[PDB]
RNA sequence: GUAUGAGUAGCGAAAGAAGGGUGAGAAUCCCUUCCACCGAAUAUCUAAGGUUUCCUGAGGAAGGCUCGUCCGCUCAGGGUU
RNA sequence: CCGAUAGUGAACCAGUACCGUGAGGGAAAGGUGAAAAGCACCCCGGAAGGGGAGUGAAACAGUUCCUGAAACCGUGUGCCUA
């Protein structure tokens, strides 16, 4: 329950190859003209489905 | 000792200014002075007629100005009430 | 299989009663995702009970609504309570509509803990 | 000349390993898309990197007279800074070290 | 569970105080040693 | 002085919810309503001990096992008859 | 004879901070520039912090500030690699 040998740099980076985080799923609101999350209410023009809320 | 030695200076704050209207005057006195000595110091300096005297002992506050620690001077506050028929001490002109 | 919301059986029922009553009064509240998805069903069943309009239905609903004042009207000051609003205002609005008295709109993560917040309203 | 501009935020209280996971998303992208990416990534390092990026764009437009619409992010990296050493009292009368780390954030924008 | 140090002003002054030190040959030796080392507080 | 273990263990008994406000920024600060807990105490006094931690106005570097517009924290003035 | 791990424990508000009921034990910490001439003013930000402009011989000397090695942490690329 304790490391026998210390971890090199190569093995550390090899393990960390999968610790990234993904890109957001966004596109551009037709009314706003700038980016927003799909299936979400855009915060600039305050509209969803072409209707203000 | 001398009357002007056991009376140091007036206290000018919001509380003292508030109570000046009630013929009460707040002063700063020596740390070795009893209230009788205070009553005789005043009335001899200001030529009034004192009714009662209350005294208060304050400790020093721990201050600091960077790596340096110390205490402010210990005080002794006194409140002197003159009688109804006496005059009034001016304080601020 | 409904949904446990990180809290025990008695605590969960108390939470559902609070959110259901808050939605009747204000008609537009902002909560998390699962919490709104759960209060949706209870609010809609409660509105159906109001649609029935009976005295028995009124007692059934009163066994769930929290007893709090919506607002005071000058009839003489006489407050109106949540059950009165449910059976006099909210229920007649959807007399011609069968189901689906609520909608859910997504907002985005909360700052403090990244919780996905939504806004749920009764229209 | 001077086709690029940069901005640096020095000694920001954020561990470098937690900022070098957000700053890898915006490397080599348009500034508009990079701002949008930082806006919708729910990490704690997004506002800081976004502020640095907007400052870099602002002083690229003001000092060097470039176009906002024609900019890309060339370089972006996080460098270490001084650490504050604190302790946490463990069981049986002994303490363990705690490292409050800081970082330096740099972003460089330029014409395409 | 109670610990070894239970503070009290009077006990401290009666056991480790200055007059207690000055009332004995060996207490005076302690005071002289502390003066020699140049310590800020005696007793 | 800086690494590996590693973004891993842990974050120290407990019921919260919504609506307004402030603010560059709010699960965490203020206000309202509902709910819940202790009640021979988790209530009210007073000794020992501590020694300004008390109040007002400002502040968010560090401290607070998160956040903080807040604080028993920082600054400046007061307060014990 | 030493030259900041050396030389007194102490080149710096040192028998101080801190530890202990007490006797007692007992540290760490030097250097901007010849001269503050210590960055007017503009821009991003709440601020911190930056990019220009200016002083300077030098700002890659900017209030632990002469020189700035190694461990350690990164960005780019020539050759190799499932
Ligand atoms: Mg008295
Ligand atoms: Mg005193
Ligand atoms: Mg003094
Ligand atoms: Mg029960
Ligand atoms: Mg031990
Ligand atoms: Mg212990
Ligand atoms: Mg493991
Ligand atoms: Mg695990
Ligand atoms: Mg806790
Ligand atoms: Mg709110
Ligand atoms: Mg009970
Ligand atoms: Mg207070
Ligand atoms: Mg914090
Ligand atoms: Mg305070
Ligand atoms: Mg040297
Ligand atoms: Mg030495
Ligand atoms: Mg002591
Ligand atoms: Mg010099
Ligand atoms: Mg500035
Ligand atoms: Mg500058
Ligand atoms: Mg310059
Ligand atoms: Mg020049
Ligand atoms: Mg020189
Ligand atoms: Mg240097
Ligand atoms: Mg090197
Ligand atoms: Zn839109």
């Amino acid at each position: 329950a304790v490391p026998f040998r210390r971890t090199s740099k190569a093995k550390k980076r090899k393990r960390r190859t999968h610790v990234k985080l993904q890109l957001p799923g966004m596109n551009e609101c037709s009314n706003c003209g700038e980016y927003r999350l799909s299936h979400h209410v855009c915060p600039e023009c305050g509209q969803y489905d072409g209707k203000d809320v | 000792m001398d009357a002007r030695d056991i009376i140091k200076r007036p206290v000018v704050t919001e509380e003292s200014t508030s109570i000046l209207d009630d013929k009460k005057y707040t002063f700063e006195v020596d740390t070795r002075a009893t209230k009788t000595q205070v009553k005789y110091a005043i009335e001899e300096i200001f030529d009034v007629k004192v009714a009662k005297v209350n005294v208060m002992n304050y400790k020093g506050k721990l201050k600091r100005m960077g790596r340096y620690a110390g205490y402010t001077n210990k005080r002794r506050k006194a409140i002197v009430t003159v009688t109804a028929d006496s005059k009034e001490i001016q304080f601020f002109e | 299989g409904y949904r446990k919301l990180g809290r025990t059986s008695s605590q969960r029922k108390a939470l559902l009663r609070d959110l259901a009553t808050d939605l009747i009064v204000h008609e537009r509240i902002e909560t998390t995702e699962a919490r709104a998805k759960e209060i949706r069903k209870v609010v809609e069943k409660l509105i159906t009970s109001g649609k029935k309009g009976d005295l028995h239905a009124r007692r059934q609903a009163a066994a769930f609504i929290r007893h709090e004042v919506v607002e005071v009207v000058q009839v003489k000051n006489r407050p109106v309570y949540a059950l009165q609003k449910l059976f006099d205002d909210v229920a007649p609005r959807y007399a011609e509509r069968q189901g689906g008295y609520t909608r859910i709109l997504k907002k985005g993560p909360r700052r403090g803990d990244g919780a996905p917040m939504v806004i749920i309203e009764l229209v | 000349e001077v086709t690029s501009a940069k901005a640096v935020a020095k000694t920001v209280r954020i561990a470098p390993r937690k900022a070098r996971i957000v700053i890898d998303l915006i490397r080599g992208k348009q500034v508009g898309e990079a701002i949008a990416i930082l806006k919708y990534t729910p990490r704690s390092a997004s506002p800081i990197i976004e502020k640095v990026l907007k400052s870099a764009i602002a002083n690229a437009e003001h000092n060097y007279d470039l176009d906002i619409n024609n900019l890309v992010v060339e370089e972006a990296f996080v460098d270490e800074g001084p650490t504050l050493k604190r302790f946490r009292p463990r069981a049986q009368g002994r303490a363990s070290a705690i490292n409050k780390r800081t970082s330096h954030i740099t972003v460089v924008v330029s014409e395409v | 569970m109670k610990r070894t140090y239970q503070p009290s002003k009077r006990k401290r002054k009666k056991v480790h105080g200055f007059r207690t030190r000055m009332s004995t040959k060996n207490g005076r030796r302690v005071l002289a040693s502390r003066r020699r080392k140049g310590r800020k507080v005696l007793s």
